[PDB]
């Protein structure tokens, strides 16, 4: 019952922003940034 | 593009075309790349040497050749037929 409202609201908001900066590449290419936003998914799938 | 012009306008060459066939080129730009490599091979003579390589997270030769070949009509036919058989898939790696 602490101010965990903000700590989870902002975490979901940053998850959305990290979902929107992903850039979908065809035929299974990739770039450096996409490979980083996956090393950021274990940080958003741990908190949740 | 007339061979007398290309002949008197520069010295011979040792050209190596390096097509990028990573996944992100699929679609329009891939077919433009095929037509472009063919129209570039058409600006070579029998004094120049050529080879078409190709990379997507691993670089290999587009055809059976494996080194620089003499860019005459038969070899260029081989290299055009090999460039037309090209498909796009994988991750890009320019260093390789
Ligand atoms: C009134 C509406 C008028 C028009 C507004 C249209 C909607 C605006 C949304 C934000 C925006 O316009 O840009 C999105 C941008 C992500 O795109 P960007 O990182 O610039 O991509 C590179 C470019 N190729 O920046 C973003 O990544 C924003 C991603 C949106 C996710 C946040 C939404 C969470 C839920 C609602 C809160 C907002």
């Amino acid at each position: 019952w602490k101010p965990f409202e903000t700590i989870i609201l902002l975490t979901i908001f940053a998850n959305c922003v990290a979902l929107a900066v992903y850039l979908p590449m065809p035929e299974d290419d990739n770039n450096s940034l996409n490979l980083g936003l996956e090393k950021l998914e274990y940080f958003f799938l741990t908190v949740f | 593009r007339r061979p007398w012009y290309i002949q008197g306008a520069a010295s011979p060459k040792d050209m190596l075309i390096l097509v990028d066939v990573s996944g992100s080129v699929s679609g329009l730009t891939l077919k433009l790349i095929r037509t472009s490599v063919s129209e570039m091979l058409e600006t070579l003579s029998d004094d120049d040497f050529v080879n078409v390589a190709s990379f997507n997270s691993n670089a290999q030769d587009v055809s059976c050749f494996q080194h620089l070949v003499q860019a005459n009509v038969r070899n260029k036919k081989v290299l055009k037929d090999a460039v037309n058989n090209i498909t796009a898939k994988g991750i890009t790696d320019y260093k390789k």
